[PDB]
RNA sequence: UGAAACUCAAAGGAAUUGACGGGGGCCCGCACAAGCGGUGGAGCAUGUGGUUUAAUUCGAAGCAACGCGAAGAACCUUACCAGGCCUUGACAUGCUAGGGAACCCGGGUGAAAGCCUGGGGUGCCCCGCGAGGGGAGCCCUAGCACAGGUGCUGCAUGGCCGUCGUCAGCUCGUGCCGUGAGGUGUUGGGUUAAGUCCCGCAACGAGCGCAACCCCCGCCGUUAGUUGCCAGCGGUUCGGCCGGGCACUCUAACGGGACUGCCCGCGAAAGCGGGAGGAAGGAGGGGACGACGUCUGGUCAGCAUGGCCCUUACGGCCUGGGCGACACACGUGCUACAAUGCCCACUACAAAGCGAUGCCACCCGGCAACGGGGAGCUAAUCGCAAAAAGGUGGGCCCAGUUCGGAUUGGGGUCUGCAACCCGACCCCAUGAAGCCGGAAUCGCUAGUAAUCGCGGAUCAGCCAUGCCGCGGUGAAUACG
RNA sequence: UAGCGCCGGCCAACUCCGUGCCAGCAGCCGCGGUAAUACGGAGGGCGCGAGCGUUACCCGGAUUCACUGGGCGUAAAGGG
């Protein structure tokens, strides 16, 4: 066992770094700390809208935050009020005239993080784990997505002993570099402890 | 576009598929009849034909079962000459009658 | 990695040779890398996540 | 779940990006999901706690669907239409209803004078026949008079029992009720209008006179007045009772009460 | 020949799947064999078991715990012990009963934390007339919620890791066989590192696996010539030092190239034994990569989290000690027991790294570690940086020795607020056991073993002989 | 005047409280150790109804003495 991170395995090719910028040794750690703070705040705030990806880049004492969301209306709010207040909050955090951007992920069934968080939400609502997993894999499989796989950790349905569920369908070649596999993790907090949800999606080759 | 090695693998796959599935490629649907040189060597084929209510024609010989074949031609299955003669006559009849 | 210790390691401790580094993510005081300010575990997690720019899997 | 038939019902409602849709008792959200993809705004009233997580989850990918945890009867519908439907022309109600709350839930909506255009619902076939009844079809009664006085009714088709996975005991049918432009017939005495309507069909196989005089203490006292007014309005308590049209009841509700109101 | 009274709800036959055999057969792997070096003997370094202890903080326990968590225990780290102190507390969001909102200096107490405290407050923030006044600015002590916990269960869990094992297996769709569980595919012959392929066969395919895609090294091309390079040219004060050029090496992007591709022979086929060509030939060498699952494997002390427990202490701060103890035992290492060697001078030849509180060139003083001046460098520019083994010359002559290098005495340097417990590096003194190590045991098949130096992470300094890399010289054997 | 049995599968009829291998139920398989549609009580339902259940006995289901209508290689059964 002990599979390594399917993204970290493909950082060079078929994937890209979430944070893209440069800093010397003198001023590296500070930028990273700021970046982590931004990510934390965004995860905390925009969770309702269905966040899937946060991109940060720097040009010259600037921040260009791009948020990939299933539902962009929630983020924008009415008359661009919520986006504006969020921008204000981020700029107050760090005086770097941040430039927030919002993108809508096409076919939100094809993003692994969204699938993972959905399954975690379902588990939090005392659903049936196996049936939910089967349905999720089915929905992923419907709209292309040559491969799909969903794993739920353990402590199923408030049991005493943990166990893994694993429903999958199609081709999921974790051993191939030119795979373009999209991966998503989620944590479901219930009254009987925590559960881990992992989702793998396989979108063609090359 | 591909690693040569990948092209070689694909070519080998193509060669195998071409070797086995040549001629069979012309079947867009289930055949109407079947023509068997040796019904005993071709037990599986005859059985499959029987299961799907397909007429069976055989060039059966002494060691054959005449009951399983609808239209049977009692003749030689060895003796290259006999195969040529029967197949030539049949093919000529088919071509002419089109 | 107590909360108190985390907070204590962020004040000028009356002397130069008393201040020590802790993991900016989890307050680990064992194996922090000065270049990043992250413990080995947090370093590995963030490196895998792709949230560390220019950092990739080494192979030679 | 009843497959594409759901998409059929919405088809019989003809809702678009122009329309806002009110959902009564969505349940799981089989109809709600289909409506969401075809309507600009969807509102729902749900009161069951156990089915709430499932309904919420079904509505996760959508955003233009709102759920309010309050019974329809208690809540003021007018205000809900005011806010939720600020930016849509046509306001329509599509629903499938539990057996007990079939007619009263319709009557509340009709009595309130809501800006609703149409109510396209699934009910019992029997109730569907009763609501949309021609004269002297044994289906003609209080229900038919009331609905057709408020809203024009039309039964589309009959949904057979052999549709639902748990096969029910009685068949279902889909009806449309389009809100008429103003009251069907001019009568100020709405209360007594309904009193007359319900009293006239007290005994279906009895005559009009029996259904009139027996009701109401004053009516049971002043017998002759009823007869002379009926003859005044060119009606008689002999025909049957079930053969009268709505406008006839309008004339009677004018005259009979004009005698004593 | 042959009962019954009493009990039980079964007792049975054939076949299927798995488990297990101390039932057999076949195959593979430094498993054995053939070799080269070790370990177990001795000194020291370090981690455990025990024992003492005020506490010697914990977790880790056959392979798969024992130079492990810990890539840095003199204070801090620190979670343990002995003292000295605080209770909305280091830290979070509030709630609202008088400061009054605010900052700075200073004394007594003193092992420090803390306690008691006096003077310039910093006051405005709008400006009700204004002459105090309404508070979003800020902080003290009094109200309740609460902070908090390295306190306990990995046998409640998430995440991540180890192992069988980089071993070659683990399954499914349709078809066919069986009354049925189920079987076939996946079995048989051959071959391979491999269910990797080929043939045969009621199977024909696919999914996770193996392989390939990815990175480095080996060859050759275009793109480009500085801070790199120097064949001819002009310079030379002898230095690519100068003018010069990017031919060459090199630097780093994009490409080509190796596919049993082409001839001979064998083989039905996969392939096999040779032969060109080629830098490289049958997987070219190395890496990243770890199937379904196994071990109630490991971590509640990286973090998260269900549950239980303490909340004038099982929380918080400070000082000093301990984690470094010591009759013993075990593990992983280092240095040698010498002449294929040891010491002393002269002289060469690398790769990969690191550095603005840093790297330190060069000069002077000190026998020396170092100190004082002091350029140059954000670095293909400068520096660490002498590479070492090697080659030449000289000494040493079998001696516990010019072998070893422990232990002890003294003097001196740096880091640090502070080297007693417990730092390193120096200079002068003594010279310990040790003459190649029993039973047994470990690694390694080629640029490998063996041997020799260099860099890095952590880090003020370092107990590192450790770990992760880099190169230099370079064996033997593989019958089976 | 309206009672009696039953409500885990045979076999038509389901929830909440009490108990925690106890009290008990039981025609067979079995239910009872803290979430009991199987025990006890309620609400509700099912069957029959001046009756409804229990025990005893006979036939049936029993092709389980096989005339209709069974078997004897390994299930009991071919004689040495
Ligand atoms: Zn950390």
């Amino acid at each position: 066992g002990n599979k390594i991170h399917p993204i970290g395995f493909r950082l060079g090719i078929t994937r890209d770094w979430e944070s893209r910028w440069y800093a010397g040794k003198k001023q590296y750690r500070h930028l990273l700390l700021e970046d982590q703070r931004i990510r934390g705040l965004l995860e905390k705030e925009l969770y309702s809208a269905g966040l899937a990806r946060v991109d940060i880049e720097r040009a010259a004492d600037n921040v260009a935050v791009t948020v990939h969301v299933a539902k962009p209306g929630v983020v924008i709010g009415r008359g661009g009020e919520r986006i504006r207040v969020l921008r204000e909050e981020l700029a107050k955090l760090t005086g770097k005239n941040v430039a927030l951007n919002v993108q809508e992920v096409q076919n939100p069934n094809l993003s692994a993080p969204l699938v993972a968080q959905r399954v975690a939400e379902q588990i939090e609502r005392r659903f049936a784990v196996r049936r939910a997993i089967k349905q999720a894999v089915q929905r992923v499989m419907e709209s292309g997505a040559k491969g799909a796989k969903v794993i739920v950790s353990g402590r199923i349905g408030g049991a005493e002993q943990a166990r893994t569920e694993w429903a999958a369908q199609g081709r999921v070649p974790l051993h191939t570099l030119r795979a373009n596999i999209d991966y998503g993790f989620a944590l479901a907090r219930t009254t009987y402890g925590v559960l881990g949800v992992k989702a793998y999606i396989f979108l063609g080759e090359v | 576009e591909r690693p040569k090695k990948e092209q070689v693998r694909l070519k080998h796959e193509l060669e195998r598929l071409q070797k086995y599935l040549s001629g069979f490629r012309l079947l867009k649907r289930l055949p109407d009849a079947i023509f068997v040189v040796d019904p005993t060597k071709e037990a599986i084929a005859v059985r499959e034909a029987r299961k799907l209510f397909i007429p069976v024609i055989a060039l059966a010989d002494t060691d054959s079962d005449p009951d399983l074949v609808d239209y049977i031609i009692p003749g030689n299955d060895d003796a290259i000459r006999s195969i040529q003669l029967i197949l030539s006559r049949a093919v000529d009849l088919i071509i002419q009658a089109r | 990695a107590r909360k108190a210790l985390i907070e204590k390691a962020k004040r000028t401790p009356k002397f130069k040779v008393r201040a020590y580094t802790r993991c900016v993510r989890c307050g680990r005081a064992r194996s922090v890398y000065r270049f990043f300010g992250l413990c080995r575990i947090c370093l590995r997690e963030l490196a895998h996540k792709g949230q560390l720019p220019g950092v990739r899997k080494a192979s030679w | 779940i009843d497959t594409n038939i759901l998409n059929r019902i919405v088809d019989h409602a003809e809702v678009t990006e122009k329309t806002g849709v009110i959902e009564i008792g969505p349940g799981i959200g089989a109809l709600t999901e289909q409506l969401a993809k075809r309507a600009k705004k969807v509102v729902a009233f749900e009161i069951d706690q156990r089915l709430l997580p499932i309904l919420k989850d079904t509505l996760s990918p959508y955003e233009n669907v709102t759920v309010i945890h309050q019974d329809v009867l208690k809540a003021d519908v007018k205000s809900v239409i005011e806010e939720q439907f600020q930016d849509c022309d046509e306001i329509m109600v599509v629903a499938n209803l539990p057996y007990y709350v079939t007619t009263p839930i319709i009557m509340k909506l009709l009595e309130e004078h809501l800006p609703l255009k149409g109510i396209v619902v699934m009910l019992q076939k029997e109730v569907a026949e009763r609501m949309a009844a021609d004269p002297s079809s044994k289906e003609y009664g209080s229900l038919s008079i009331a609905v057709q006085f408020y809203t024009e009714a039309k039964t589309v088709m009959i949904v057979p029992k052999t549709v639902f996975v748990p096969q029910p005991n009685v068949d279902s049918a889909v009806i449309r009720l389009i809100l008429r432009d103003g009251p069907a017939v001019d009568v100020e005495n709405e209360s007594f209008f309904f009193q007359l309507i319900k009293a006239s069909f007290a005994q279906r196989r009895k005559t009009l006179l029996n259904n009139l005089v027996n009701n109401l203490p004053e009516g049971k006292a002043q017998k002759s007045t009823i007869e002379q007014v009926l003859e005044e309005t060119n009606i008689d308590g002999k025909r049957r009772g079930e053969s009268l049209s709505i406008e006839e009841f309008a004339a009677l509700s004018n005259g009979l009460y004009k005698a004593l109101f």
